């Protein structure tokens, strides 16, 4: 599969864009579980539709999307909300701001932080759903897994051959790659801060959500 | 739920 | 600021100068999380110092030095922990005292923990992790996990992409394998920051529940609260 | 707090 041939068959394969019912802490919350519930549905028909991922077996498949699912809605989160600083665009209705955070906050902040750093970098809808696929393929990598790790391989490919592209020099390009992966770090910190605060509202859901849960 | 969904 | 204007072999060599040393340590639940926060107690003292070594660290705040640490502690004691690790599979080497298997860790409610460690030990040595890319990686962390929570510390990190090429060039590496194998070992990155935070939600369950911690480590623990 | 005075 070709680099170019990565792109498109990931840009192809990219979800809609979902709407929230909007217009409390129960009701926002309760609007954003709702999204998710949505959104999940979609995400699991577009994770079969990442290259390699068909290939796993169908307890690894659980197992990658058990781990990465709030990951990517997060990251998709910020790709978003890219062009709305000092925002959070949860739905193209559903459009907040810090102060209205509510044990939120700090998670808050974290994702305005991540969507600032992507729109400092200029970052390129090429290469988010590479990140992205990156995502679902690493966050639970740790048989045959290394099939993995060759397609793991075949994105760093396709992010550097997008990079080359772009004018951008040797020296830049390995740059620029180790941000984007670097970010991935401060998103899954992100991950494992909302499914604590997520963990904590169980005991006060979606039953799909619950299952998601549980598995962590 | 997950693996129905998948399949 | 002195850590621009360094050379690739200039940042290792300082990054493996600074090393901090290799700590001794001194099973039943208490005995094993005794030795444990003991040993992670006197280690953070020379992570510290170990720190202030890292190029450009010097240039930041005091608010930020601390603020760097508190965020990245656990990740680096968890990273130093896989390295030394490497020449011995299927094992944990917390000291050279201290050799433990993933068994010792069941007399803990911990060994989830465990084999998420010995994991990237064995990607590590999958990988045959190099010496100088272990110190670059462990830098890396210390200024990158606190970061988005500015301008030096991403000029400092893109020097050490820098030096990491400049390794892997060096090691005959081909162009390909060369961004290949930055991206296979940064993406490691978040699995240690996934470790470290299984590891938080561990010490906090510890510490409400009363094994002793130091004052010092009390002080890491709240600021991820 | 004690990182205060360690880093110094
Ligand atoms: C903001 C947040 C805090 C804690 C846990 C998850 C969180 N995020 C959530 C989220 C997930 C599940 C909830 O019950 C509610 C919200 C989220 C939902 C949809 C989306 O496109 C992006 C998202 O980040
Ligand atoms: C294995 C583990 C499980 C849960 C939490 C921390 C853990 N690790 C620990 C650790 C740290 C602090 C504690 O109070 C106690 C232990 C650890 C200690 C020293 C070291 O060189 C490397 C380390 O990973």
């Amino acid at each position: 599969l070709t680099a170019d041939q990565m792109v498109s068959a990931l840009l192809d394969a990219e979800p809609p864009i979902l709407y929230s019912e909007y217009d409390s802490e129960a009701s926002m919350m309760g609007l954003l579980t709702n999204l998710a519930d949505r959104e999940l549905v979609h995400m699991i028909n577009w994770a079969k539709r990442v290259p390699g991922f068909v290939d796993l077996t169908l307890h690894d498949q659980v197992h990658l999307l058990e781990c990465a699912w709030l990951e990517i809605l997060m990251i998709g989160l910020v790709w978003r909300s890219m062009e709305h600083p000092g925002k959070l665009l949860f739905a193209p209705n559903l459009l907040l701001d810090r102060n209205q955070g509510k044990g939120m906050v700090e998670i808050f902040d974290m994702l305005l932080a991540t969507s600032s750093r992507f729109r400092m970098m200029n970052l390129q809808g090429e290469e988010f759903v590479c990140l992205k696929s990156i995502i679902l393929l690493n966050s639970g990598v740790y048989e045959e897994k290394d099939h993995i790790h060759r397609v793991l391989d075949k994105i760093t490919d396709t992010l550097i051959h997008l990079m080359a592209k772009a004018g951008l020099t040797l020296q830049q390009q390995h740059q620029r790659l180790a941000q984007l992966l670097l970010i991935l770090s401060h998103i899954r910190h992100m991950s494992n801060k909302g499914m604590e605060h997520l963990y904590s509202m169980k005991c006060k859901l979606s039953d799909l959500l619950l299952e998601m849960l549980d598995a962590h | 739920i997950l693996h129905r969904l998948l399949q």
